[PDB]
């Protein structure tokens, strides 16, 4: 019914936002925001993404959305988006438990050598 | 008891003679008290540690000695790295009795203040002692000695880059082999024993193919004589490093005999063809309108321009651009070597300093002492670009090694941590360089982006392999 | 105006197989170019690496291309027999 559709914006925004699930929509943003053509999503397109769908979960969205501007002048990956969240999850405001010999692209450890004078 | 009295209470002392028994050259001294302190139980290890922090000063101190000259001058620092290795060789022959520990200090010594030194400083970089160790090699080679060879091949092995080394001596043997001024066959012999001995089977089957490439050019151009002076070399494009080169005009005077040879090859083998090379190719002319007769030895293009002038007078430099073809940075390199030898000059001071453009003229006069004359020169600046391509070639070499062995590794494991798969890279390629962590990382994400390894969803620090 | 005789000439010639050379037998697309997949993608770190590989045969593929088809075969196309890399 149309209330059944007008009633499921609360339901499944409040749903949604619960770890687990959302993990499989942000895997699934990569797909359904990529066109079939290209492997890799431009970076308006992706640091529009990103200011969408990580508003406030992102300690830092602001300062890491400023990067890649003037520095990284090319498209992403799909590796460095799939580990942008868990690198979120796990960050901390000192930044200081990060570790630059760990499993992260050259992009994430870059950004965070970039961040630490500044903090 | 006696010798605790005698030589142990008084170590110290002992340890405050040492330095200075290392600043003036005392054999005897040094023999003495190694022989006296070797009683003393786990004694020498101060020792030890004393003589390979004077070495590795005296050694940084020597190479210092000659700092902004070695940068160009690699014979210098082979002779100044020589001199001290020998010196400090024979020190812990006579005195040491040719102990393990001081060999190893030696040894340790040496590859500390090799790699590391005021030219690499100055040079921002750790590849330029192989650079200068392949020059110098390619110095004796090029046109009693063994000992020298011995000696650089004994130095050679505390380099810990050594495929910088291999490239440029494979580069500097080809164009050895492509140009024919060797002092002797039997020297390249016994470097090329000596490099097996030291080196792989496969750097050497390299070298290999390119003399067989070398002989059977040789047969070619003998059964090209015998079925008719022209000489010509057919060596393989895959086997070589030289690249293709630029557009050209072929000279009218020369069109005669390249007709005849490419037709040949048609005739031979069925389904190739030849890509002339002009920058290698020299060649001789003779000149009777002047005072004296002369013959000179030029290029290709050095010739083609000459040979311009021939039927005309004065040129400027827009025509010598649209008939021969030659590129604005080549022929500016090759007007100004002409100039610089007073052949082609409104009479400036400042032919080094020129700049041309295009605006001018053969100088009729051009004495000489000798009969015969090689203007042939090396270009200003083509040896540093040479160097810095070299360089370049060698780290995309590097990363597709890396990303090969990371493949060829993730075939006999399916699964593997990252901590497991850094320690086998590295010690995989250890003969050869140390690749750096941050290398060895941005090409798994290169291999993961190709469809090469996948992160598995329950850990992100344990990668697989899928077809 | 002079007069000018050349004695003996000497030249350096490189020989390639004709067939191949310009243009790649996997792709028909010119072998300084990029290839197939790395135009439809050309903002990525793997489009600065699509160069010539060339083997023993004296054979000229490019490295993705020659990477891709011996993943599942061991067999250089043109010559049929097994295929090591030479130079880049
Ligand atoms: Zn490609
Ligand atoms: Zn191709
Ligand atoms: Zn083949």
């Amino acid at each position: 019914s149309i209330e059944k559709l007008k009633a499921q914006i609360p339901k499944m925004e409040q749903e949604l936002k619960e770890p687990g699930r959302f993990k499989d929509f942000y895997q699934f943003t990569f797909n359904f925001a990529k066109n079939p053509g290209q492997k890799g999503l431009d970076l308006e397109m992706a640091i529009a993404y990103w200011n969408l769908v990580l508003n406030g979960r992102f300690k830092f969205l602001d300062l890491w959305n400023k990067f890649l501007l003037e520095h990284h002048k090319r498209s992403i990956p799909k590796d460095t988006w799939n580990l942008l969240l868990d690198f979120s999850t796990m960050i901390a405001d000192d930044m200081s438990n990060y570790d630059e010999e760990g499993a992260w692209p050259v992009l994430i450890d870059d950004f965070v050598e970039f961040a630490r004078p500044q903090i | 008891k006696c010798e605790q009295v005698l030589i142990e209470k008084h170590l110290e002392i002992f340890h405050t003679e040492f330095q200075n028994l290392l600043d003036a050259d005392k054999n005897e001294d040094l023999g003495r008290m190694y022989n006296l302190v070797s009683r003393i139980q786990d004694g020498l290890g101060e020792l030890k540690k004393l003589l390979e922090t004077h070495i590795h000063n005296q050694g940084l101190a020597a190479i210092e000695k000659c700092g902004e000259a070695a940068l160009n001058d690699p014979k210098m620092y082979v002779q100044t790295v020589l001199d001290v290795h020998k010196k400090y060789n024979a020190l812990v022959m006579s005195a040491f009795n040719n102990d393990a520990g001081f060999v190893a200090a030696l040894d340790k010594a040496c590859g500390r203040f090799i790699n590391n030194n005021a030219v690499t400083k100055m040079a921002q970089s750790s590849s330029k002692s192989p650079e200068l160790l392949a020059r110098y090699c390619d110095s004796l080679l090029k046109k009693e000695l063994e000992d020298t060879l011995n000696q650089v091949m004994v130095v050679f092995k505390y380099i810990e880059d050594k495929d910088v080394f291999q490239k440029f001596y494979a580069k500097m043997l080809a164009k050895r082999l492509v140009h024919q001024n060797s002092a002797s066959d039997d020297a390249e012999a016994s470097m090329i024993s000596k490099l097996k001995q030291a080196c792989g089977f496969e750097y050497t089957s390299k070298l290999q193919r390119m003399f067989q490439d070398i002989g059977v050019s040789k047969d070619l151009n003998e059964q090209f004589k015998k079925h008719l002076d022209f000489s010509i070399q057919v060596l393989s494009s895959g086997s070589w490093p030289f690249q293709q080169s630029c557009t050209f005009a072929l000279p009218s005077e020369l069109e005669r005999s390249y007709q005849r040879f490419t037709a040949f090859y048609a005739s031979r083998h069925s389904g190739r063809k030849l890509t002339w090379l002009y920058q290698l190719s020299k060649g001789e002319l003779v000149t009777n309108c002047f005072k004296n007769r002369y013959t000179l030895q030029a290029s290709t293009f050095q010739m083609a321009i000459l040979l311009q002038y021939n039927t005309e007078d004065a040129y400027t430099v827009q025509q010598l651009t649209d008939s021969t073809q030659i590129k604005m940075d080549i022929l500016a390199q090759v007007l100004q070597i002409l100039l610089k030898s007073k052949l082609l000059v409104d009479e400036n001071a400042n032919v080094d300093e020129v700049e041309l453009k295009p605006d001018t003229k053969l100088y009729l006069g051009y004495k000489n002492k000798k009969l015969r004359v090689n203007i042939n020169v090396p270009m200003k600046t083509e040896q540093k670009q040479e160097q810095e391509t070299t360089h370049k070639n060698i780290e995309e070499d590097r990363k597709l090694l890396i990303q090969a062995a990371i493949v060829r590794i993730m075939k006999m494991r399916k699964v593997l941590k990252h901590q497991q798969l850094l320690g086998e890279v590295l010690t995989q390629l250890s003969s050869r360089f140390k690749p750096r962590v941050p290398v060895i990382k941005k090409c798994i994400d290169i291999l993961i982006e190709k469809e090469y390894l996948e992160r598995v969803d329950g850990e992100k620090d344990t990668y697989s392999y899928l077809a | 105006k002079k007069r000018f005789e050349v004695k003996k000439w000497n030249a350096v010639a490189l020989w390639a197989w004709d067939i191949v050379v310009d243009n790649c037998a996997i792709c028909r697309n010119h072998i300084m170019d990029l290839c197939i997949e790395c135009q439809a993608n050309q903002a990525s770190a793997t489009s600065e690496e699509c160069t010539v590989a060339w083997g023993v045969c004296n054979h000229a593929f490019h490295f993705h291309c020659i990477s891709r088809w011996l993943k599942t075969r061991q067999v250089c196309p043109l010559d049929n027999r097994e295929w090591e890399f030479q130079k880049y």
